[PDB]
């Protein structure tokens, strides 16, 4: 039998920038002097931010950017048999993605919150790659696959009818060359079978990308939680900024302030640790990501259980919101 | 064997170039220097950090000690004792995540040199590009250099080709390899490179009757026989 | 606010309501060549829709140098925000300095900062015909 299995993979996150200044001392200038007395501690925490923002758009170039030149989709979509309409862009459609990355794209739900976000200093940085470019990468890599096989990845493309390079994958596995040719309508039958039962089980409501969203809730949690922690006194007697200024005097009002600042600093830091290690795993999840299409959609290979359940044929990647998902 | 000579001189030319474009000034080796700043910065950022008051009155800790009294002092000194403790608390957990990334590249590492420079591998683009064929370990400040020679096709030609061939009503399979047509007759040749030769009945094996086979065309099949 | 932030008052006179919000908006990023080869930036105001720029920076009450930066022919309109300092050009080159949703920054020629759209890779094609092969000859 010719078995279809589905596996999705994170690649990156979201790329989020603080003003320190803004968010400590909202547009208050006494809190700002008092602020240049912690010397070197808001700078520390940009450039792990912008070490984490470069960090997430190494990850998706070079896992998604393994090919030298981009190949055009073929206009016949039917080789020998197997049907490859569902994975490759629709010319009279207007859309740029496949049927199947247009299902993908939509169970992934990527949305007074964002406003007060953006008026205490908290921005996020749109991805340095746009998603048609990454379906644009898919797409040249499914057509590479169909028309060229396993050459374009060691070099240059070299072309081979499909039903010679399926013939060269079942020699792979130890099942001589024969086999295929006497009963390959059975095998297109399956294999358009298989690609049907795919397409049936992502259009129903189910939580088979559910390792995606919880990248996003994630994220939206930890900058809601910066958000709401703006309301603590710290011990103070108010939390309001503004208030401890208007009643006190300068000796006794920055000793007020100063907890304030301690507390909104010592909180920006839980935040950017937590991110810092929340990138490391992203990272460690990319490189696997990329290992497997390197050996998976650019070869064949023979490690067990490493690429589905059964001895490996062939691979196809799908776009994501942040992440890939390999077929 | 055949053409040893003009392996040994690609190979002895490669090296070559390898050896030119190390000696030019690059930034092939940026992933090390990288590592050398960044530890350099941290060190640097806890020396300018002493300077702060941390909201006491003064960051130097013999001044508070001889102009105020002891209930009065030990207030100002926690405050500096607090901020200095949180920024060693800081420079240690930014040395922890460090460690772990650099940990991570040394596991890699040791793998790559397992698997590529004491055997040959198989797995697609973990040691180069190209098919692997062996590699070689340089040491490098704080790290190591993997060379990896591959060999690399080259100078594609377009053949006519067909899925099988049955000479008497019995369909022919090749054991290794692709029927080819040259132009004139059918040869069969290896897939990486271009060495054509007779079809024989050793490097072909039979399987049934030439009607179920899509593509199949007619021709002769010699044999090592007739004496 | 939930971030006990006043937003808005009720005049003590006339009783009517005020929204107090911050005069500060989002990010400004500065894009530069280099402190070693010329002294121009261009800036992006990201997540600002660029007819209405002037209202979120309030630059009748900044310097003369920075009402430059605000309006000319020299405005952009990219998916992050609006990009103010950079002549748009049509063709496409590799990825020098990443502003972001494509769009990538240079120094192209007197010289001056240029923006395009980052290109994918070389453009190519192959013959898909289901009775030929194409094989090696050399290496
Ligand atoms: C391929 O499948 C699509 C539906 O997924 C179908 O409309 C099309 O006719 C098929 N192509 C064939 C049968 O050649
Ligand atoms: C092989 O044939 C195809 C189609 O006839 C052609 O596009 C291609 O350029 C040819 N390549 C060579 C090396 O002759
Ligand atoms: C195969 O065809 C090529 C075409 O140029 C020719 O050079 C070669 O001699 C042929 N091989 C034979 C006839 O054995
Ligand atoms: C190859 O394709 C052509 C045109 O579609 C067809 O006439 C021919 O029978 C095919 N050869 C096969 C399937 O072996
Ligand atoms: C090859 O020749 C035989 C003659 O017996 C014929 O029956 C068969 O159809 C031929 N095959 C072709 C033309 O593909
Ligand atoms: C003064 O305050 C009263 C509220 O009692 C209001 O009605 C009035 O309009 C205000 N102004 C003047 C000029 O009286
Ligand atoms: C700018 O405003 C126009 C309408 O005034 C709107 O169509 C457009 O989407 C806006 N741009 C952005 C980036 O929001
Ligand atoms: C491969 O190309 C080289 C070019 O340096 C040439 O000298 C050599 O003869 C070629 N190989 C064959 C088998 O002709």
């Amino acid at each position: 039998s010719i078995s279809i299995t589905t596996e999705v993979m994170p690649v990156s996150m979201a790329k989020t920038s603080v003003d320190c200044n803004m968010y400590i001392c909202g547009d208050s200038t006494e809190c700002a002097n008092l602020l240049l007395q912690y010397g070197s501690f808001c700078t520390q925490l940009n450039r792990a931010l912008s070490g984490i923002a470069a960090e997430q758009d190494r990850n998706t170039r070079e896992v998604f950017a393994q090919v030298k030149q981009m190949y055009k989709t073929p206009t016949l979509k039917y080789f020998g048999g197997f049907n490859f309409s569902q994975i490759l862009p629709d010319p009279l459609k207007p859309t740029k993605r496949s049927f199947i990355e247009d299902l993908l794209f939509n169970k992934v739900t990527l949305a007074d919150l964002i406003c007060a976000q953006k008026f205490n200093g908290l921005t996020v940085l749109p991805p340095l790659l746009t998603d048609d470019m990454i379906a644009a990468y898919t797409a040249a890599l499914v057509s590479g696959t169909a028309t060229a096989g396993w050459t374009f990845g060691a070099g240059a493309a070299l072309q081979i009818p499909f039903a010679m390079q399926m013939a060269y994958r079942f020699n792979g596995i130890g099942v001589t060359q024969n086999v295929l040719y006497e009963n390959q309508k059975q095998i297109a039958n399956q294999f358009n079978k298989a690609i049907s039962q795919i397409q049936e089980s992502l259009t129903t409501t189910s939580t088979a990308l559910g390792k995606l969203q919880d990248v996003v809730n994630q994220n939206a949690q930890a900058l809601n939680t910066l958000v709401k922690q703006l309301s603590s006194n710290f011990g103070a007697i108010s939390s309001v900024l503004n208030d401890i200024l208007s009643r006190l005097c300068k000796v006794e009002a920055e000793v007020q302030i100063d907890r304030l600042i301690t507390g909104r600093l010592q909180s920006l830091q839980t935040y950017v640790t937590q991110q810092l290690i929340r990138a490391a795993e992203i990272r460690a999840s990319a490189n696997l990501a990329a290992t497997k299409m390197s050996e998976c959609v650019l070869g064949q290979s023979k490690r067990v259980d490493f690429c589905g359940k059964g001895y490996h044929l062939m691979s196809f990647p799908q776009a994501a919101p942040h992440g890939v998902v390999f077929l | 064997y055949e053409n040893q000579k003009q392996i040994a001189n690609q190979f002895n030319k490669a090296i070559s170039q390898i050896q030119e474009s190390l000696t030019t000034t690059s930034t092939a080796l940026g992933k090390l220097q990288d590592v050398v700043n960044q530890n350099a910065q941290a060190l640097n950022t806890l020396v300018k950090q002493l300077s702060s008051n941390f909201g006491a009155i003064s960051s130097v800790l013999n001044d508070i000690l001889s102009r105020l009294c002891k209930v009065e002092a030990e207030v100002q000194i926690d405050r500096l004792i607090t901020g200095r403790l949180q920024s060693l608390q800081t420079y240690v957990t930014q040395q922890l995540i460090r460690a772990a990334e650099i940990r991570a590249s040394a596991n890699l590492a040791a793998t790559k040199m397992s698997e590529c420079v004491l055997g040959q591998s198989k797995r697609v683009d973990f040691c180069g590009k190209g098919y692997h064929l062996m590699s070689f370990p340089q040491a490098a400040p704080h790290g190591v250099v993997f060379l990896h020679v591959t060999y690399v096709p080259s100078q594609e030609r377009n053949f006519t080709t067909a899925p099988a061939i049955c000479h008497e009503g019995k369909a022919y399979f090749p054991r290794e390899g692709v029927f080819v047509f040259n132009g004139t007759s059918w040869f069969i040749t290896q897939r990486n490179f271009f060495s054509p030769q007779i079809i024989t009945t050793d490097n072909t094996f039979v399987s049934g009757n030439c009607d179920v086979v899509i593509g199949i065309i007619n021709n002769t099949v010699y044999d090592p026989l007739q004496p | 606010d939930v971030s006990d932030f006043t937003d808005s008052v009720r005049d003590p006179k006339t009783s009517e309501i005020l929204d107090i919000s911050p005069c500060s908006f989002g990010g400004v990023s500065v894009i530069t060549p280099g402190t070693n080869a010329s002294s121009e930036v261009a800036v992006l105001y990201q997540d600002v829709n660029c007819t209405d720029v002037s209202t979120a920076i309030h630059a009748d009450q900044l310097t003369p140098a920075w009402r430059i930066y605000s309006t000319g022919n020299n405005v952009f309109q990219t998916q992050a925000g609006c990009l103010i300092g950079a002549e748009h050009v049509d063709t496409s080159y590799e990825c020098d300095i990443p502003i972001g949703a494509g769009i990538c920054a240079s120094y192209h020629t007197q010289k001056s900062i240029v923006a395009y759209t980052m290109s994918l890779g070389a453009d190519s094609s192959i013959a898909y015909s289901n009775n030929t092969i194409a094989i090696p000859t050399n290496f």
